């Protein structure tokens, strides 16, 4: 069944991802093109079919929990792969949302961060490590108030052993990566979630340079509650083993009394 | 103090 018949292709979105529509029911989709010559990590499916790791990772997390953008279909071509993904509309990415709104109210940030935590727990439970958690890789469904993770292209199978490669965003990467070119998955994820939470409540990331990342100093440029400052500093512990678990984050006093997604939409997005 | 996207 050809790709060119099953889907109607619209204009670009970024990069190489196009707006599109599935003919069999006019579903909004996103159509992502990846050049074979640019892929580093290759997985195998049950079929044995050699595919990009991104396809392997997306299939493991696309089980129906809505906190991740689901892969609906994919196709191989001579020099490229084509991924069919879901497209919420209306949608805005968290980077653009924070750029326009500035620093978020703790209540909104609490809802957003909670949903990211549930989505990352989902990936971990499915054996997938994202490795590029940042505002740019989070979509907001503005009507539903639901956050969705995108871009598993820097991703990996979750292991308990050390990682020595990283193609994610340097300013969200942990001090142990900067210093020693080594990290563990969970502990690095919690560091990047510390950067993301700072980003939400202060209106930008805390660190631009290697020195700041390894420095172990977090200055708040914005009024932030003591409980929120405490959680951020805990996620941004220099020693990986000093960082909280996903459990400890979600049991943290700052994380209590979270809004439902619809409540979040009604109060803050509509 | 320019807020900007960062490549991966
Ligand atoms: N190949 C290297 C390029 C890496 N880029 C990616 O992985 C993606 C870019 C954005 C993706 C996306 C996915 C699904 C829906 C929507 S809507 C939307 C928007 O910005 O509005 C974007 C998306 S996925």
């Amino acid at each position: 069944e050809p790709l060119e018949s099953q889907y109607q292709v619209g204009p670009l979105l970024g990069s190489s991802v196009y707006s599109g529509i599935r003919v069999s029911d006019n579903l909004p989709v996103a159509i992502k093109h990846v050049e074979k010559d640019r892929i580093s990590d290759w997985g195998e499916l049950p079929n044995g079919t050699r595919v990009p790791m991104e396809v392997v990772l997306l299939k493991k997390v696309s089980s129906g929990f809505s906190g991740v953008i689901r892969l609906l279909d994919w196709f191989e071509r001579p020099d490229s792969f084509v991924l069919i993904l879901e497209r919420p509309e209306p949608v805005q990415d968290l980077f653009d949302f924070i750029t326009e709104r500035g620093a978020l109210q703790e209540e909104l940030a609490r809802s957003f961060f909670w949903q990211v935590l549930e989505a990352v727990r989902h990936c971990h439970n499915c054996g997938v490590l994202h490795r590029d958690i940042k505002d740019e890789n989070i979509l907001i469904d503005l009507n539903r108030g639901e956050l969705k993770l995108i871009d598993f292209g820097s991703g990996a199978l979750l292991k308990d052993t050390v990682y020595t490669d990283f193609d994610g965003t340097r300013v969200y990467s942990p001090p142990e990566w900067i210093r020693y070119h080594r990290y563990h998955g969970r502990s690095a994820a919690v560091w990047s979630l510390g950067i993301l939470l700072y980003d939400m409540v202060c209106g930008d990331i805390p660190f631009e340079h290697d020195e700041e990342i390894i420095g172990g100093q977090v200055f708040f440029r914005q009024r932030v509650s003591s409980e929120c400052q405490h959680l951020i500093r805990w996620c941004l512990a220099l020693r990986p083993s000093d960082r909280p678990t996903f459990e400890e984050i979600q049991n943290h006093p700052w994380m209590q009394d979270v809004l439902l997604p619809q409540e979040t939409a009604e109060i803050h997005l509509h | 103090r320019k807020r900007r996207r960062h490549p991966s």
